[PDB]
């Protein structure tokens, strides 16, 4: 761990100012190297690890997307070779992240929060992975499903309907039934379910959950009525 | 492309 | 070099990848690489090398003014040595396009386009430094002004007023005036002469050109605007 | 911050 020099704290704050300056790739490293000291994390930096991985992965799949367009479109090795080159690079950001996740987040995680949260970035990079999977695939997409479901029963038992990691989970889960499982229909039935669930509990909601809830519900009312 | 969080 | 095992055709085929999944760093890579194989650039290659390279350095500029001004207002030590590790970086890649420039672009640039897009550069990453230095800083700012004044004076004796490189030198030049220099009025003079002497040029222009010459006149234009 | 090319 090259982060391994510096105070945790001075790492959190570091990687509070690479997500100021855009810098995603930094923001990991500087989370990564805290999750390395060992302690459970906060909902703060839970948050931080996950933005900054999201974006770093996520440009790795817009670069992938492009480049596997451009292979497809050819059917020498050059778009190959170099579409194999970004998939390595994402798929091993996704290792490091299931593997801090496996090492130790999730077994540590004691309360229902932080269990689901870990949970659903399980099914996230496991999803990732499916994305770029090409037969080996079938067990990936499995366990995909086996982290989101699971992260799916704990919440439905200990947060309310309108907690925004319940409902991150369940957005995600249903892209992930959409795109990857090949299940339109699960994917639509999620997406509509939770979004009804939530909106009968928005009224228990102070102005700043009610702010946090309604995002979240505008973005699987977006993906419905993509797919619908 | 869907949205995720 | 990385990339010495890599054909040139190759490393040139998957820059121009880069460019299209916006994988600027890799681009720079391989235009790095492709350089160091010891030929001449061809224009396009020229223009391949410069848009990775103003890329990578941008984005590493924009984030050093976020952290710079974090910094200020701040005025424990984690700003400063987060902002200093990104000037470093910056300072790392400045380092790099100035030694392919030294190593062997510029003495091997015997068309004065070639020489005038080297030149250009040159002044560009002395910029870039100049940007970042406190003090050192004279003599980087009087060898930026030395390179793009030889390209000035190459440009005007060997090219027309509309030719896209001796506007886009005219332009960068000029914003090193005003903003490096502390010299507004010769940075104001600079772009209101080069835009004149480019539309009363305008004419002679076939269609193509036309479009490339007013694209940068334009640039000229905003700064003008920004400036007055 | 003014237009460089
Ligand atoms: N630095 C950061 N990026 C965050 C810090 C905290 C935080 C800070 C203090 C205490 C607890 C958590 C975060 C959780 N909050 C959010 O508001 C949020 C809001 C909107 C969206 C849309 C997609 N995802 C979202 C997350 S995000
Ligand atoms: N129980 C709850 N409802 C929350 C408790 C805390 C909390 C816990 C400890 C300290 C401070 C705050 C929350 C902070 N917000 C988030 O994590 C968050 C995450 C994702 C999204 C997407 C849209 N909005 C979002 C908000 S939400
Ligand atoms: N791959 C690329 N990025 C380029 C390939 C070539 C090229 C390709 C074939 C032969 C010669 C040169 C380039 C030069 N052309 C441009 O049009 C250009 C246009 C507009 C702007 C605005 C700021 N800079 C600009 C450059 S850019
Ligand atoms: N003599 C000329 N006027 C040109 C000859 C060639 C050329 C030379 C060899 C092969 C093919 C083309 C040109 C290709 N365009 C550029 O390099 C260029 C660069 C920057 C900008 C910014 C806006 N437009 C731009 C165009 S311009
Ligand atoms: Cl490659
Ligand atoms: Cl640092
Ligand atoms: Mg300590
Ligand atoms: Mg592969
Ligand atoms: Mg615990
Ligand atoms: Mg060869
Ligand atoms: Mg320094
Ligand atoms: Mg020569």
């Amino acid at each position: 761990g090259a982060m391994g020099s510096m105070e945790r704290a001075s790492l959190i704050q570091k990687a509070k100012l690479a997500e100021q300056a855009e810098r995603y790739e930094d923001m990991a490293a500087f989370m990564k190297g805290a999750v390395e000291k060992g302690e459970e994390l906060s909902c703060e930096e839970r948050n931080l690890l996950s933005v900054a991985y999201k974006n770093v992965v996520g440009g790795q799949r817009a670069a992938w997307r492009v480049l596997s367009s451009i292979e497809q479109k050819s059917n020498g090795p050059e778009v190959r070779e170099y579409r194999e080159k970004v998939e390595t690079e994402l798929q091993g950001v996704c290792d490091t992240v299931l593997g801090l996740l496996d090492s130790h987040l999730i077994k540590e995680a004691g309360d229902a929060e932080s269990r689901v949260f870990y949970l659903k970035m399980k099914g996230d990079y496991y999803r990732y992975l499916a994305e770029v999977a090409t037969g080996d695939k079938k067990r990936i997409i499995d366990s995909a499903r086996s982290a989101y479901q699971e992260a799916m029963d704990i919440s439905k038992k200990e947060m309310p309907p309108t907690n925004p990691i319940r409902l991150g989970l369940a957005l995600n889960f249903s892209v992930f039934h959409y795109e990857i499982a090949n299940s339109p229909e699960e994917a639509i039935s999620l997406a509509k379910t939770t979004f009804d669930e939530a909106m009968a509990d928005l009224h228990t909601l102070s102005e700043d959950s009610y702010k946090d809830s309604t995002l979240i519900m505008q973005l699987l009312r977006d993906n419905l009525t993509l797919w619908t | 492309f869907p949205a995720t969080v």
